């Protein structure tokens, strides 16, 4: 049994990568720079 | 019934591999198992395929 296997499954639900997450990060969010 | 089984069927790569084994299963009739260790030994007169 190998450790690195897709194992087709879902943490609920990590497996899943997903863009479009990249604008909220420069448009929507503020930082604590600019204690 | 266990032979599909071993959890991570909710995958959708299996959805195929599924209904392949499910299309191909039998159930535990009392006498189709005895008729299956019964033929084993004894004699026939038709040839049977």
């Amino acid at each position: 049994k190998p450790i690195i296997e897709r194992q087709g499954e879902t943490v609920d639900g990590l497996t899943i990568i997903d863009t479009s997450i990249v604008w909220p990060i420069l448009c929507q969010c503020t930082y604590p720079l600019v204690e | 019934k266990r032979y599909f089984p071993e959890n991570l069927e909710q995958n959708q790569s299996a959805a195929r591999l599924v209904s392949a084994v499910k299309a191909r299963a039998s159930e535990a009739d009392i006498s189709s198992i005895h008729l299956a260790i019964a033929r084993e030994v004894s004699p026939m007169f038709n040839v049977h395929e």
